[PDB]
């Protein structure tokens, strides 16, 4: 596409500098290029690709928020008639945010995931994929809601399984998808109940193995930990 | 909103 | 152009949504829009204009100065090469900062500054003249510096008579013109001893007349008397 | 930086 005539080598280095001058659509941008080189991403770059789309949709999702506030507002008892331009304005927003999604669903799917043979590497994109099948579900109204939903749901169950089979209970990642598919239970399908089991089980059978870990790793575990109970804190 | 990674 | 089709109400209307979504690009496109109605700008109007295209492009400068130290450094002795990825890359964005400055000067050209003819519209329109060829002027290092500080310094200078003829010594305007031009003294221009006889001739005038305004009035006028003293703080 | 506005 549009980043064909740069090596692969040159959009990885310019990621980077995207990174430090917080330009994140220029940083995906240079990471889609990248992966449509057609080799296998390292563990740098997969979180390259992550942090340049997680910043981009997070700011979309943002302003899906406050616009979606507005528009409830204006639909209230005693609301003055203000016209179409909420809505068209939260659709253009969304409109935008679903882009995104399936750019990098698009992406996982051409062909990321089918290459990735390792369990990290694995674990990470369908952990990807479930949480852009998230996002798209965070603003679905219509027919396909529930076939987003499940979707997203069957992405992080695949990766639990993988993970539970070939990672320890502190690994980073693991621990990530876990936090992610509880917020998922919690706040897209319904479940908090299996939110908090999820995020309870998964932190106590960390803290069982933290006395494996170096000091460095121990750090990196306990800060996912600690989100973990950030959660539980706030749903109990 | 709840925490995510 | 793009906006064409959508009215003008319409336009104004999804700038000051865009701007409580933090969405200053799509803000900057509707008041865009907005302007090339061809209508004059009520006060209002002409700040969601000027809010608009400060952020775009601060967040271009910002991004700039990253990129441009990096490239500082890779230029110094004992530096490993590291080939034409950072120059490429600022030179990326100092291009799209010049086209989002272009935009702006074209604006104020074709038609805002001609149709002005109320000193406080007048004013702010030269004011932003002054500011985006200042800008332009942070990135220049070639031919047309001089020309570029010049194009700035006289658009300064013109608003600067107007407002010492038509407003109080508390206006708003009158202050934030004298504020930015005396920052383009110092930074830009090498003459920070005009930078400082500026900045306390500014505040003083103003101290002096204060007792003349409402408790609103002088709440606002005070605000940028503040950032005239910092500046003077920072450069004594 | 100094303050401009
Ligand atoms: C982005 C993400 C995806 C999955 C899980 C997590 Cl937890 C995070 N965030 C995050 C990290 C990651 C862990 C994966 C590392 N990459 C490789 O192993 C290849 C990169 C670092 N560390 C922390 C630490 C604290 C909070 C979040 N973290
Ligand atoms: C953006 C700008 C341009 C020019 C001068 C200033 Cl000082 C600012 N910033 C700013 C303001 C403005 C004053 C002009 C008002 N508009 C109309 O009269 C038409 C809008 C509000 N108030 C303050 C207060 C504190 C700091 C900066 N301000
Ligand atoms: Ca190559
Ligand atoms: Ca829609
Ligand atoms: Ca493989
Ligand atoms: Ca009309
Ligand atoms: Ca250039
Ligand atoms: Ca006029
Ligand atoms: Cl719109
Ligand atoms: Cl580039």
């Amino acid at each position: 596409g549009a980043m064909g005539s740069m090596e692969r080598a040159s959009l990885i280095q310019k990621a980077k500098l995207a990174e430090q001058a917080e330009r994140y659509e220029d940083m995906a941008a240079f990471m889609k290029g990248a992966v449509e080189k057609g080799e296998e991403l390292s563990c740098e770059e997969r979180n390259l690709l992550s942090v340049a789309y997680k910043n981009v949709v997070g700011g979309q999702r943002a302003a899906w928020r406050v616009l979606s506030s507005i528009e409830q507002k204006s639909n209230e008892e005693g609301s003055e008639e203000k016209g179409p331009e909420v809505r068209e304005y939260r659709e253009k927003v969304e409109t935008e945010l679903q882009g995104v999604c399936d750019t990098v669903l698009g992406l996982l799917d051409s062909h990321l995931i089918k290459e990735a043979g390792d369990a990290e590497s694995r674990v990470f994109y369908l952990k990807m994929k479930g949480d852009y099948y998230r996002y798209l579900a965070e603003v679905a109204t219509g027919d396909d809601k529930k076939r987003i939903i499940d979707s997203a749901r069957s992405a992080y169950q695949e990766a639990m399984d993988i993970s539970k089979k070939e990672m320890p209970p502190t690994n980073p990642i693991r621990l990530g998808l876990a936090l992610n598919f509880s917020v998922f239970h919690y706040e897209i399908a319904n479940s908090p109940e299996e939110a908090i089991s999820l995020a309870k089980t998964t932190f106590d059978e960390a803290m069982a193995d933290l006395h494996t870990l170096s000091e460095d790793s121990y750090k990196d575990s306990t800060l996912i930990m600690q989100l973990l109970r950030d959660n539980l804190t706030l749903w109990t | 909103f709840p925490a995510t990674v």
